[PDB]
């Protein structure tokens, strides 16, 4: 519906799933990156100590972190151990957010089917790869 | 799906002669949308008046939703629509009303019926020098 | 008025790359309705895995001429792939001329054990966009 | 182009691309097998780019890049209308000279 | 101009039904005997191969031709001369 | 269960004209539909039409509901369904009115009828001639 | 509970007829069906206007229920289930009007009867020329 | 009713009570399984701290815990040391669900009486065998 | 089949099996006693498979 | 709208994003300070332990924390160290305050778009600089 596709992003799926660990164990992720345009709903979390844009006072420096709530009709999936997948990254405001919840409210009602995700602000690190 | 070329594609001349061409709410499918023009013959106008009654009887059937989360309430559209109809297509009228006895080319034309009851007076009797 | 031309060729000195469809047939019957898809005029491999009673895939040791029928259009026979353990087909370009586009079209497959016994292992529908 | 008919995430509806009307703009394609993995294009022979009642064409087997590429030109666009839908399909010709439908998709031109 | 209903009327006339391998481009240079291939209806102006064919050679090709009558109605190159069963996947002619 | 092909399928055709070609919204039967096929011999008119009758039933009788987190709401359907169906089929006018003593041809087939009480006097009796 | 095979079951064909054919709300309990179906002899139509009567007589009775979660609200189905059921049953007429002394072969036949009052003039009273 | 049966799933019940300990000391779970179909409806649950389809970062790698709530009128139990009986699974999307928590809300009402139950995802680990 | 008439699971309605029409399919049954325990084959004579006014 | 400016208060954004570690490794803030004129409206910020006015009693003296919510239009900016950026000043009273949170309300609806707050009182203490 109209409010459902409010806002259109970029989604970065790892259609492979072939991640697999080196012979030194090092991890290598899945090789294969697909980008994909999705359209949803973006807004902030509200619920108890839950980080929104906050700023935080570290010795090291200033951190910022944040997260949202996503309302889509389209399936994304975060990270599974038995099905052996990597989570998928929603780009906001040229950022990257990582899916890190999911609840399926799919195939309850014919019009309002959907799919609620908890999206966290990947943090600032350097590269490093392993690749065999 | 309407694809915003309606001087091109005889399908969206139709979409938006009928009203559903808004992307997000498709209400009528595109096979029975090309059903419709088909049955038709090929004609846009004809089809729309067809494609409207479909999509009165498809609004009327739908209630309010809610799933957690989401929530629509469909209830009112279709007093809002059939009022909308009934003012813009019901009401609006064509051909002519016809008065009787004003055209002679027409009342003689009538008098050649056969199985029509014969009259002991007609309004012209009292000035025919040959009778009749 | 202008019109150019142009020729192409290509080849090589003595493989199938064709559009693969997957498809699953549970023996137990245990799994409105999917309906495949595949574009007409077009060379598409259809393959079918087997899985038994209890539902674990199943070799396809067993089985010998199993056929695939399209409903009304044409009955064909089908190839028992030992290696990569699938019943396997690939629609033919002689196939089209007897099939109408678009219409929805019912699919049976159909095995033959070493008993002679017959068994209607799927049925799914499909049509040609 | 996902072969298996598999979209990467089900979406709705059909997306249109968009390229301006007199500009030569190199198009590609990538090819994923049955299991989303990527195909190289050392095992393709030929391909025929098609836009629906404009032309039809070969089309570039970059195996280099293991992309398949075709580029506008101006002569191109002597037969293309300005705002109109073009549907497109490319096919793929293989070793055995099997035909496939690799993919469809709504192009237009601003 | 031609549009495309003339190219379509137009590529029906054609028809070749025959090809032959060249050492250089070409009557001149044959080395191979000529082998039968049939083509497909034509749309957007273009036909293509309806299937592969096969070809021998005893000896180098770097060149073909078409015929039909026995008329030469194309000609072109190989992507790279071969020394000596060539192969043929695939042949086109389009006017675009 | 609408496969969506009005060409070739009776039944989807029938499923079109009357309004239940949604998927994930089907109440009527597929069974229940053929059979009234079959009852209308092939007639897609009437199987349609009695479907619409029998969904009318269907409808009147479900009612608001609420299960953890989904809740849908029903009351309000048949009003608009019936709104609809009286407009759009029960006030369409088929065959023709009558009009008593307007037609020589019919008033003379009625004559002949032998069960009919007999009047004093009709309306050409001081034209014939011959009484009677 | 309904076995969806009206061609071939009696009792699914009532069940079609009267409307309780979703196995996930069974308002007619399948002994009292068979009942109804064994005192009307054996009629498929003729039970189902019994039917009809018994389950408007269930649905009269039920109201609103709560329990933890659940919630299910019953104080409509009425309202529309009569509604409906008086436009389509209710107001249906079979059978003839009668109309008094328009048919000659009925007044002689009701002249025989000994117990009526005479009268002193009937209509045809001037023109018999043997009296009484 | 119609919304507490919109999901259909298995259940795999150990319908045998015959567990016991070895004679080294080992568990021994009851033998007989046997399958079964059941109809429900299975929502997340949102309370606390309760985790649904949560990423969680582990030193050892990526783990992924589920947790939902389902109401339906079927009597599943839970593992009782009284009794001597184990307790349930449920397959929702391939992978195990084992019944953690019951609420017995049943004989309370007529039409609204069922239960609710909460269904843990099962943790991944390796199988063994101590069978006698 | 539960001997005692107990179902394992107390469900509603009925449920119906469905084999294609033309096709050989192998039907088999379990036996279960009184305490839900799985019963050996080796007790029974001979059984009737029967369809009505079918065979 | 009239509610959203009701109050007008002072912002002091450093517009240059120059800021770095000097040779010493000392803190160097962004230089060019600017002042900008803006509106909004100010409440207290009610929420579990939050402080408002609240006077705290130490060994070393008394102290004063306040902090409120803000809404208003304007797009104001707290610390982001993957931007490269520093926070905002908002003048109340006479005295600073440090937007710390933020949340994204903005292009959701076409008249109440906005954005949201938490602005934090600044703690007294000494001034040092440190400029190469």
């Amino acid at each position: 519906m109209r409010l459902l596709n409010r806002h259109s992003f970029v989604v970065k799926r790892k259609v492979s799933e072939d991640g697999y660990y080196n012979d030194d164990g090092d991890w290598v992720a899945s090789q294969d990156i697909v980008e994909v345009n999705c359209k949803g709903n973006i807004q902030p979390y509200i619920k108890g100590s839950v980080k929104n844009g906050t700023q935080i006072a570290l010795p090291e420096g200033i951190r910022l972190t944040d997260t949202r709530i996503l309302y889509t009709t389209y399936k994304l999936r975060t990270s599974d151990d038995v099905e052996w997948n990597e989570s998928d990254i929603v780009m906001i405001d040229g950022h990257e957010y990582e899916v890190f919840m999911t609840m399926d409210w799919s195939q309850q009602l014919a019009h309002t089917s959907h799919y609620e995700y908890i999206i966290i602000r990947r943090d600032k690190m350097n590269a490093v790869r392993n690749s065999r | 799906c309407y694809t915003g070329d309606p001087a091109n594609n005889p399908l969206d001349r139709v979409r938006i002669l009928c009203t559903d061409t808004n992307n997000d709410e498709i209400l009528i499918e595109q096979s029975v949308l090309e059903w419709f023009y088909l049955e038709s013959g090929k004609d846009e106008k004809k089809a729309a008046i067809k494609a409207l009654k479909y999509l009165l009887f498809q609004v009327a059937k739908m209630g309010d939703e809610k799933v957690g989360g989401v929530y629509l309430r469909n209830s009112s559209r279709f007093k809002s629509l059939k009022a909308v109809y009934d003012d813009l297509v019901k009401s609006s009228v064509s051909g002519l009303p016809y008065a009787g006895g004003i055209n002679q080319c027409d009342i003689d034309m009538r008098r050649q019926n056969p199985c029509s009851v014969k009259k002991y007076t007609e309004y012209g009797d009292a000035a025919r020098y040959e009778g009749r | 008025v202008e019109a150019g031309s142009r020729a192409s060729l290509s080849g090589y000195i003595s493989d199938v790359f064709t559009i693969c469809r997957l498809l699953d047939a549970p023996m137990s019957g245990k799994p409105c309705s999917e309906i495949v898809k595949i574009p007409f005029d077009s060379s598409c491999l259809l393959g079918v895995k087997l899985y038994n009673c209890e539902n674990k895939r199943i070799n396809v040791n067993s089985i010998e001429a199993a056929f695939i029928t399209l409903d009304t259009a044409f009955q064909s026979p089908m190839t028992v792939n030992k290696d990569t353990n699938r019943l396997e087909y690939i629609f033919s370009q002689n196939d089209y001329k007897v099939l109408v586009k678009g219409k929805v079209y019912d699919m049976i497959v159909n095995v033959v054990d070493e008993s002679g016994n017959h068994s209607t292992v799927l049925k799914q529908k499909v049509r040609f966009n | 182009a996902p072969m298996s008919g598999k979209p990467f995430i089900s979406g709705n509806c059909s997306e249109i691309v968009k390229i301006p009307f007199d500009s030569s703009c190199l198009l590609g394609v990538k090819l994923y097998n049955c299991e989303n993995k990527r195909i190289n294009v050392n095992s393709i022979e030929a391909a025929f780019i098609t836009l629906d009642t404009a032309f039809q064409s070969p089309m570039t087997v970059n195996k280099d890049t293991n992309r398949l590429e075709y580029i506008f030109s101006q002569n191109d666009y002597k037969v293309l209308v300005k705002g109109k839908v073009y549907d497109m399909i490319v096919n793929v010709v293989d070793e055995s000279g099997n035909h496939s439908t690799v993919l469809k998709q709504k192009v237009r031109f601003n | 101009t031609l549009t495309i209903d003339g190219k379509n009327k137009i590529l029906a006339t054609l028809t070749p039904t025959t090809i032959i391998l060249h050492n250089v481009d070409p009557t001149a240079n044959k080395v191979t005997q000529p082998v039968a291939i049939y083509f497909s209806e034509p749309d957007n102006g273009l036909i293509a191969s309806e299937d592969t064919v096969n070809i021998t050679v005893p000896a180098t090709v770097s060149h073909y031709s078409l015929w039909d009558n026995d008329k030469c109605v194309a000609t072109g190159a190989l992507s790279k001369p071969q020394f000596f069963i060539y192969v043929i996947s695939s042949v086109s002619v389009d006017l675009n």
